[PDB]
């Protein structure tokens, strides 16, 4: 039931990871000496790179929580909040129980609504995604893959190393016996060029929706993004290069006609702050 | 056991330098010797994490073998000193251990500085693989 | 007996090995385009007189293939091991050089490997507003690398460079049927002599879809019918290729369909002599 | 295509044996002869002994041309039944000297069947005749083409305007549990469900009379409730069918929800090899009347008494991936004699093959030899396509050994040295030496296995390696180390080194045999 | 009638990597069936030129009302609550249970932009498609890669986490290695001179909407981010099928990208093709 | 069971050394500037040490107010080759003992593992300090 099209609010910019970054995926694919935990690298390059999956996940379970905090107020400001309870399904196995966490992936508690009807009012699944029997929202952002910015590949050209390998330890309390082991991380520092892209599907609720993938953003510069995390290596700091609007006249035509936003040199909390009225304001004149 | 370390090392040595150049069989022999070269240094301890720099080294220019550069002097010499350097650096029981395993590499290296790039460096690469994957399977690591 | 063969190397897969009547109804729908009306009508006439057509076959890299004959059946074991006597007659396509033998009743070698494969792609179908999924299987011919197919002619050139080679240039850039948005019967073409020394005898093979007019000697039979236009075409009784006839001309049947124009079915045989057994 | 699940296969599958004996019964009436003149009838193929009068061939002549115009128009040219005799005399049925006369002159009557397989509807007339009738179409389920009015509504859906044949066999398709066999009567009845080239077949239900002239009677000798001028008629025919909740025969969807592990669906189809060279063995027709029948009997009876889950002192143990349940669900579609194709939960269809070809080894005397071939399809697939690339893994498993099982969609070098489907004792010792080290039973691994699923993948990603390459020998050592990692340095002894025994006989190597005893392992786990 | 086929030339930079998969590693990515290497099917390609430009004009269901009729016979949105077949909504062709717009008969889909161009079969009519969009292989560049022994796939691992107890559950993606070239091929027919102009910049504007969306797989994890590079613009007029004489207009966008051809180049590099129709 | 969040609390600062600093012969350098650098884990890892001892000690007094303290006796698992018993330390690492409680809801009860995280099988409590370089 009526699914529209309006533009695509493209933000563009720079993760830089503040602290060694670390995801990790797969090892030992036709070859024996690695260091056996490797952050994931793409094979024609070689160089590692943030996903697009490890940060729409990260950026949603980070809003998943903040929703579940205030679930109690937000039923009227978004319809089928009413639906749930703060809590999880985990102590007794239902699809739908009355608490917030109600999907069961494998052996964990996903927030999904269940219907396209349920998920078009929620704010987690509006944004993020959804699905179920027969319903299925989809999605309106694309969270792209992150590659190194012009100036980190010349660094691999030059002979600088991108990789470290950091030696940590485990030790008993009574006799201090030394369990150590190898990590490999991002060195710190390094510099990722994301893209997220917003498709703007409704211009009933788009201010609303924007404002939070600002949330999920500036509680991930204060949370971590992937990796032993709890430890250091996250902190990661969004860069904005810049906000573009890409309207409907834009896809047509071919005229640079789309509105570009200023943000130059601000914090990730400094859009949300009052001028989010003053940034997007121009947007508006469009609709 | 350690009976088997004298017997068979003291058999593969003199096969080891009579076939010094990296390109020696691309068939079953390269592959039969290296089960036999981690045989007799499966007696010995033979840490990995000495080697790590070496390995990392003949990792990053794999990379650059495969449309990098075509160029592996500046790698090549990082391998031939820092190989020298591991008995150069770590000495005592390891290093009769490291002794050994010194022998087959050195005879190899030198081939590699005026060797062809994509060829015979592979040959020496895959080599280079067959000693690791071995010693974790007869309990080394 | 000369044969102009023509080429048709693939792009993406496709639908079918054509038959000699999906060529034909491809060949008339693409004069009606690059000649107008009347000289489609002014085809029909040529292939009346002379002009014949073959049913497409495989080719692999130059080894030319051809379909084995149904003469070899009734006396294969005066030809030659029972288990000989089965893998070779369970066999569908014979090559260039062994269709010649069989022709002559000698005794032969099957191909080893076939050049297509037909596959089954699983296709998707999605609404637009949720993205919710409807699963349809499809499925194609696909070629190989150097690989093909191929078909036959023998007749005037005159009519063949006015004809037939416009056509094959415009065919190949809307394909021989099937699902031709996908590019699926798609090709380019390049055109070829080819020559099978058939000997005199008043029996004969007919390498394309006999449709006859008299009852054949041996005769492998086939079902099939088209789709003129968005309307169906009723199932008619072809004969598939490799059937004997004795002096068939064979013949086309002009059909109604409720179109502007009447509608040929091409059923004109393709005679390559053969050597019968007893029977 | 994509309708009647297996109500209705199973339906077409006892129609065909209808029209096997409503030209049989009808041959022996119009003759004069009794069912002692059938030499054998088994899986669309009879041969009758009769008289050589003048009187009876002008009488062979109307039965065959009275056959095939009813083949014609009842199904568009996909059936046919090509008879035909030839005159014998009396000394040619035993042996005379060396020479085995009932053979050759089963050559000069063999041979009038394979020309007439080619002349295939040559009595017809109306055969290449055109006439353009107005406004055909054709049906959902069987393809056949009609005209527009006598497509009616099914009994699935009133949408659907399906044959008025195919609306018989699902009728017939409800009423196989419910069935104790057909009564053979005349066409213009009531009550007739399906008509045969010459005469109509009343279904003989559970509570009932029987009705007509004669009563066919399946898979039981004794006539039980029959009248005393009736004829009885014995036919046997392969029966087994899981049933649902009700009282009635299997879905497709129900058979794969409650199989083994994943949920598929196991096609298998097997047929024995070089019997027609068999039967030219024989040289009387006391002997080919035994050996065509105690070859009837294990497609027809012993193969129920192997699905009722028998027989442990003659089969012994079959790579089997959980032991065979008490109500198996099993639907044996057809079974004829020299072929059967038995669907059924896809993890004991993959028991049953070793256990059919088992007993199969013992009740002849390890002298004939089956060819399985096994496929596995999902639910949602059409049964034209099933059958279609069974055939072909079937035809793949003939042509190379004719003693060899195909088990599971497997990818080969180029060379033509590397052959796919296994031989029978070669397979089922790599059972031996694999499963019971990898696998426990029931769906779960050995000990420590467990959370190293991913690691049966990557195996077989080193088998990957093998088919783009044979001649690299990188797959030796990436065994070894993979093994190393995870501690499992005992697993795989074959695979972690080079065979030279391997490489002079020109054979696979052990980490080609490997594909297909790891699949079945890691498709019996959830995967 | 026939005039001509506007053939489309260039390349597919699969910039982030790609996944379509065939449901028989989790979910392999599709290959050739003997050298086994991966493409882009047609129909997927097709089929999302078509998913991107429906909804655009589903927006613009009232402004199109005046350049193109049979739009006024639609209203925006699905179709779905109420399973009625061309109802006042706009995606009217339930095909399984996919809602779809297709158009049921000619004379309405000869002026909807959409079916005009990709084609609608509905009941009594099949007006057939316009555009043939042949597969996409890999450039003979990566063709050769393939041999020079690198991997042309490479299986991610993505995991899905637990909310509270942070428990991991993975799954494998098999995915068409980052960076790749396929190179495709977009043979359109000219059938009317009349709206000869506007299939040309409405098929334009669907590839500008799918280098912004993604080109099949996971795409919102980041498996699209498909890029056109064209290299060549033909014309092959019906003078060039009739002979064979080589005199097709040829346009040159060696270096052109897809929004610098639709009004950058549009105008200049199709003014050739304007004197001939 | 029922995660949730209201804030952040914040503790900036800066760890000054008296006396001269060693960790591990050269102290580890950040690659990137060269500078030597105080690490993640060596700060949170070595709080954790500090108060898992501080614990052991205090049995008695810190029962009343946190549950599943009574779950152990102030001890050691390193003579006895047992994974949960009496003895404070539980979890063997590989060789080393470290006091991990094994589920969410001892966790949630635990004075340690409330706040230094805590592993388990198929409970995995996550922490709630994340401390950086
Ligand atoms: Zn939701
Ligand atoms: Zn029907
Ligand atoms: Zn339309
Ligand atoms: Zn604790």
């Amino acid at each position: 039931m009526d699914r529209r099209f309006y533009g695509k609010i493209v933000i563009k910019g720079k993760i830089k990871a503040v602290t060694g970054l670390h995801i990790g995926s797969q090892r030992d694919i036709s070859e024996i000496g690695g260091i056996a935990n490797p952050v994931i690298k793409d094979p024609h390059t070689g160089l590692p790179y943030i996903p697009g999956s490890s940060l729409k996940g990260r950026l949603r379970s980070l809003f998943e929580i903040l929703v579940n905090s205030r679930l109690g107020e937000w039923r009227e400001k978004y319809p089928s909040l009413a639906n749930y309870s703060p809590g999880s399904c985990r102590p007794d196995n239902q699809e739908n129980c009355g608490k917030f966490f109600n999907r069961k992936i494998n052996r964990g508690w996903i927030h999904v609504c269940p219907d396209y009807e349920t998920a078009l009012a929620c704010p987690v699944c509006r944004l993020f995604g959804a699905s179920g029997k027969e319903s299925n929202f989809p999605s309106r952002i694309i969270v792209r893959d992150a590659f190194l910015t012009k100036e980190w590949e010349e660094k691999w050209r030059a002979g600088e190393a991108i990789t470290e390998a950091k030696i940590e330890v485990g030790i008993d309390r009574v006799t201090s016996q030394a369990n150590p082991r190898t990590n490999e991380r991002v060195v710190a520092g390094a510099e990722f060029e994301f893209e997220i892209i917003y498709n703007v599907e409704n211009t009933t609720h788009w201010r609303d929706d924007i404002k939070n993938l600002l949330t999920a953003m500036a509680l991930l510069e204060d949370s971590y993004l992937g990796g032993s995390g709890s430890r250091g290596y996250g902190k990661v700091k969004f860069i904005f290069d810049s906000f573009e609007f890409r309207p409907l006249d834009y896809y047509r035509t071919g005229k640079d006609e789309d509105i570009v936003s200023i943000d130059a040199r601000e914090k990730s909390v400094s859009d949300i702050l009052s001028g989010f009225d003053s940034l997007f304001s121009e947007v508006e004149g469009k609709l | 056991k350690g009976k088997q370390w004298e017997a068979i090392q003291p058999y593969f040595d003199n096969v080891v330098r009579e076939a010094k150049n990296f390109l020696e069989w691309s068939p079953n022999k390269r592959l039969a010797n290296a089960v036999t070269v981690a045989a007799y240094l499966t007696s010995q301890g033979l840490k990995t994490n000495q080697v790590r720099k070496i390995l990392d080294m003949a990792r990053t220019t794999e990379l650059k073998v495969k449309r990098g550069e075509g160029d592996i002097k500046d790698d090549l010499v990082k391998m031939r000193y820092l190989l020298a350097y591991t008995v150069g650096k770590a000495t005592g029981q390891s290093k009769y251990s490291l002794d050994a395993f010194h022998r087959i590499l050195d005879p190899m290296l030198e081939v590699l500085m005026g060797s062809p790039k994509k060829e015979n460096f592979e040959k020496f690469y895959d080599f280079l693989q067959a000693v690791v994957a071995y010693h974790k399977f007869f309990g080394g690591g | 007996p000369k044969f102009i063969a023509v080429k048709l190397i693939p792009k993406g897969p496709f639908r079918d090995i054509p038959r000699a009547d999906t060529l034909f109804g491809a060949i008339g729908n693409a004069i009606s385009a690059i000649h107008g009306q009347s000289a489609v009508e002014e085809l029909v006439d040529a292939f009346v007189g002379g002009a014949r057509i073959s049913s497409a076959f495989p080719y692999s890299g130059d080894t030319y293939y051809l379909p084995k004959p149904l003469s070899v059946e009734p006396a294969l074991e005066g030809i030659l091991r029972y288990t000989t006597a089965k893998r070779l007659r369970k066999a569908k396509y014979l090559d260039l050089k062994n269709f010649e033998l069989a022709l002559r009743l000698r005794p032969f070698t099957i191909p080893e490997e076939i050049p297509y494969a037909r596959v089954d792609v699983p296709r998707v179908v999605l609404d637009r507003v949720t993205q919710d999924s409807s699963i349809y299987f499809w499925e194609e011919i696909r070629f190989r690398e150097k690989s093909g197919v191929y078909f036959l002619y023998s007749g005037p050139r005159e009519v063949f460079d006015g004809y037939i080679a416009p056509a094959m240039r415009f065919l190949g850039d809307t394909g021989i049927g099937g699902k031709s948005t996908w590019g699926a019967g798609l090709f380019e073409v390049e055109f070829h002599e080819m020559k099978i020394d058939a000997p005199g005898s008043e029996y004969s093979v007919t390498l394309s879809n006999a449709l006859p007019t008299k009852t054949p000697v041996l005769w492998r039979l086939l079902r099939k019918g088209g789709w003129s236009f968005g309307r169906r075409k009723p199932r008619m009784t072809f004969i598939a290729e490799g059937s004997i006839v004795k002096n068939d001309p064979g013949g086309m049947e002009r059909l109604e369909l409720g179109l502007s124009h009447e509608v040929y079915v091409y059923g004109l045989t393709f005679p390559l002599g053969v050597e019968l057994p007893e029977g | 295509s994509g309708k009647g699940t297996l109500k209705y296969l199973r339906a077409r599958s006892a129609y065909l044996e209808l029209i096997g004996w409503d030209v049989v019964l009808e041959i022996l009436s119009r003759l004069g002869l009794t069912r002692a003149n059938v030499v054998f009838n088994a899986g669309g193929h009879f041969m009758i002994i009769a008289q050589n009068t003048p009187d009876a061939v002008k009488e062979l002549e109307e039965i065959r041309a009275k056959a095939v115009e009813w083949l014609y128009r009842e199904f568009e040219s996909d059936l046919y039944l090509a008879i035909e005799w030839e005159p014998v005399s009396g000394r040619e049925f035993g042996r005379e000297g060396g020479k085995n006369l009932f053979a050759e002159a089963r050559k000069r009557l063999k041979h009038k069947l394979t020309v007439r397989k080619l002349k295939r509807f040559g009595e017809i007339k109306g055969l290449f005749e055109h006439g353009h009738t107005e406004r055909l179409a054709e049906c959902p389920v069987c393809g056949r083409e009609l005209p527009e009015g006598k497509l009616e509504p099914s009994a699935s859906d009133p949408e659907t305007k399906v044959c008025p044949t195919c609306n018989r066999l699902v009728s017939l398709g409800g009423n196989l549990p419910k069935l104790l066999g057909f009564g053979r009567t005349a066409k213009n009845d009531a009550g007739v469900l399906v008509e045969g080239p010459f005469s109509g077949f009343v279904p003989y239900l559970q509570g009932g009379r029987p009705v007509g002239e004669q009563i066919l009677v399946k898979n039981t000798l004794n006539p039980g409730e029959i009248p005393e001028s009736a004829q009885f008629v014995p036919y046997f025919v392969a029966d087994y069918f899981k049933k649902d909740p009700k009282g009635g025969v299997a879905t497709f969807e129900e058979l794969s929800m409650a199989s083994t592990g994943t949920r598929r669906l196991g096609v298998m189809k097997g047929d024995v090899d070089r019997l027609g060279e068999f039967f030219s063995s024989m040289d009387s027709p006391s002997k080919l009347a035994t050996a065509s029948r105690f070859m009837d009997y294990f497609f027809k009876g012993y193969i129920g008494a192997i699905i009722e889950g028998k027989f442990g002192y003659i089969i012994g143990d079959v790579p089997s991936l959980r032991d065979w349940p008490e109500e198996p669900d099993i639907v044996v579609v057809y079974a004829g004699g020299d072929d059967f194709f038995i669907v059924g939960a896809w993890d004991q269809i993959f028991e049953l093959a070793f256990r059919v070809r088992r007993a199969f080894n013992a009740y002849t005397g390890g002298k004939l030899t089956l060819s399985v071939g096994l496929g596995y399809f999902d639910e949602r697939t059409p049964i034209y396509r099933m059958a279609d690339v069974v055939s072909e893994r079937l035809d793949t498993a003939k042509d190379e050994g004719r003693n060899r099982v195909f088990v599971v969609g497997r990818s080969r070098p180029l060379d033509g040295k590397h052959k796919l489907s296994y031989e029978w004792n070669h397979y089922e010792e790599l059972w031996r030496t694999y499963a019971p080290r990898i696998y426990a039973g029931n769906g779960r691994l050995k000990g420590k296995l467990e959370s190293k699923k991913g690691l049966l993948w990557k195996l077989l990603e080193i088998r990957e390696l093998y088919v783009r390459d044979p001649n690299d020998v990188r797959w030796a050592y990436l065994t070894a180390y993979l093994l190393g990692r995870h501690g499992l340095s005992d697993l795989f002894p074959e695979l972690v080194g080079i065979d030279t025994k391997a490489v002079e006989r020109k054979e696979p190597q052990p980490v080609y045999w490997v594909d297909g005893v790891l699949k079945i392992v890691l498709m019996a786990v959830r995967r």
